[PDB]
RNA sequence: CUUAUGACCUGGGCUACACACGUGCUACAAUGGACAGAACAAAGGGCAGCGAAACCGCGAGGUUAAGCCAAUCCCACAAAUCUGUUCUCAGUUCGGAUCGCAGUCUGCAACUCGACUGCGUGAAGCUGGAAUCGCUAGUAAUCGCGGAUCAGCAUGCCGCG
């Protein structure tokens, strides 16, 4: 745990009473993080598509999708059904565990962190960070990592307005 | 690592050392002679005491995180303040 | 110039300190590139000759760590 | 969650150099790390020694 | 030509480069790189000039100042080299150019406009096309030393070992 009481205990109560919502579970959720790759170098290095495969397996044991061009691009050298990128879903605990081990390690571990963006927002209630190290957090094995091409997170909430969402992740932790 | 970017594991700490920008011949043989270490050790072959040492010198004393920083506000002050000297060196 | 202070020409330190003791004023015209920039030099748009004109030019707080010929070019192209 | 398809996630306890332990369902049974939140400055509220280096030129006039 | 093709002064240019070519210096590394110890020099200069020694500073150098109009004293402890420690075949502990900052010599002032020092990086570059250059003995190759021009400026010049 270590997150779900203190969310449950302190995040709901504090922004329900806040907001002045009219339920107690009109209080926005997140409902899930998704990670998506997106590598489109696989039509040079087939093997790149094997590449954060095993590394999305580490960062979290659900493994990933190979997902497949749903169209094709003659000035990308790409065509319908080819794989490109990684898709993974993290729905329970272990979105929890996710958000707890970035919290902690990832973002504190980044040399230049400071003041994350804070127009990241996609104007519903939604969060994306935009990560482009390989490497950012522990479970990836510095010693194995060969390539540096970053990931890209998607939090997804409840929220239907920004503001809330805003204030959601901030006292969650998120360090805007 | 130390200065959040890695060094090698094979080579000696004063040379492993300079690797960190900010942190070249002079500092980092300083940092080893304050840390007590005899600048005649392998890095994959340490401990947390001199470990631990040599990162809390390293935050005390500055970084590459600070002098990526520091230069580049100098760069785009005597740029932007005129200075034929910054005209020069935004024209490379 | 390390520790014999700062350098500046006689003339036109008089002028920047006649225009200061009450106000800024027009522009201060001289010929001494070799000046190096002071804090009293802040707000007067001192003017430099480059050759054949007088280039005004408004120094601002960070000017105190460079010399009027940064700022008066002289080559052409 | 599917048969042998995934990693066995295990309890495992992230360590700091400073001392911060911390909780988290992971691969490894145990991650050493030396940066956590709080030893990151930006955590700990306005960093003393960002604060004191981050002030302006002042024409180093003390000469 | 001449109240200007002459003369005075501030500043600029003589030092700009998509360029090409002569001459020279530095590099691409293991006959090597960095650190510890040790020896030998030959010629030339010194009066607003040369400046021992001491102190300060990693440093270029600064302060007090002995001595010398010189086979006296100084410039001025030559480096290559040798004996050790260390690294290891890599665009590297190679090279230090370009580069940001902080300083030193001088001079009213190194900004168009010197050199040098420390800091942090570091590419071009891993031997280079036709073709072409010098060298028959203390010659080739190569390592240092001193003077001219000089307030302060040499990879060029003159010579020496």
């Amino acid at each position: 745990n270590r997150l779900k009481e203190k969310y449950n205990k302190e995040i709901a109560p504090a922004l329900m009473t806040k907001f002045n919502y009219d339920s107690v579970m009109q209080v926005p959720k997140i409902e899930k993080i998704v990670i998506n790759m997106g590598v489109g170098d696989a039509v040079q290095n087939a093997k790149a598509i094997d590449s954060a495969v095993e590394e999305l397996t580490f960062i979290a044991g659900q493994k990933p999708v190979v997902t497949r061009a749903k169209k094709s691009i003659a000035g990308f050298r790409l065509r319908e059904g080819m794989p490109i990128g990684a898709k993974v879903t993290l729905r329970g605990e272990r979105m929890y565990d996710f958000l707890d081990k970035l919290i902690s390690v990832s973002l504190p571990r980044v040399r230049d962190f400071r003041g994350v963006s804070k127009k990241s927002f996609d104007g519903r209630g939604n969060y994306t960070l935009g990560i482009k190290e390989q490497l950012i957090f522990p479970e990836i094995d510095y010693d194995k990592v060969t390539k540096v091409r970053g990931m890209d997170i998607v939090i997804v909430t409840t929220a239907n307005t920004d503001e809330e969402a805003r204030e959601l992740l901030t006292q969650v932790g998120m360090p805007f | 690592r130390i200065a959040g970017v890695d060094i090698p594991r094979d080579k000696r700490v004063v040379i492993s050392l300079t690797y960190i920008f900010g942190i070249g011949r002079t500092t980092a043989q300083q940092v080893l002679k304050e840390a007590g270490v005899s600048e005649d050790t392998r890095v994959r072959d340490l401990t947390e005491e001199e470990l631990g040492k040599i990162r809390d010198i390293i935050d005390k004393l500055k970084v590459e995180g600070d002098l990526r920083r520091e230069v580049s506000l100098n760069i785009k002050r005597l740029i932007e303040i005129g200075s034929y000297r910054g005209i020069r060196h935004r024209r490379g | 110039s390390l520790k014999k202070g700062p350098f500046v020409d006689g003339h036109l330190m008089t002028k920047i300190e006649k225009l200061n003791e009450t106000d800024k004023k027009q522009v201060v015209k001289t010929w001494s590139r070799r000046s190096t920039i002071f804090p009293q030099f802040i707000g007067h748009t001192i003017a430099v000759y480059d050759g054949r004109k007088h280039v005004p030019v408004f120094i601002s707080e960070d000017m105190v760590g460079h010399k009027l010929g940064e700022f008066a070019p002289t080559r052409t192209y | 969650m599917k048969a042998g398809i995934h990693p066995n996630f295990k309890k495992a306890t992230v360590k700091c150099a400073c001392g911060n332990e911390f909780e988290t369902g992971s691969v490894k049974e145990e991650v050493r790390v030396e940066i956590c939140s709080e030893c990151h400055p930006f955590y700990t509220g306005r960093q003393k020694f960002a604060s004191a280096d981050g002030r302006v030129d002042r024409f180093n006039k003390k000469y």
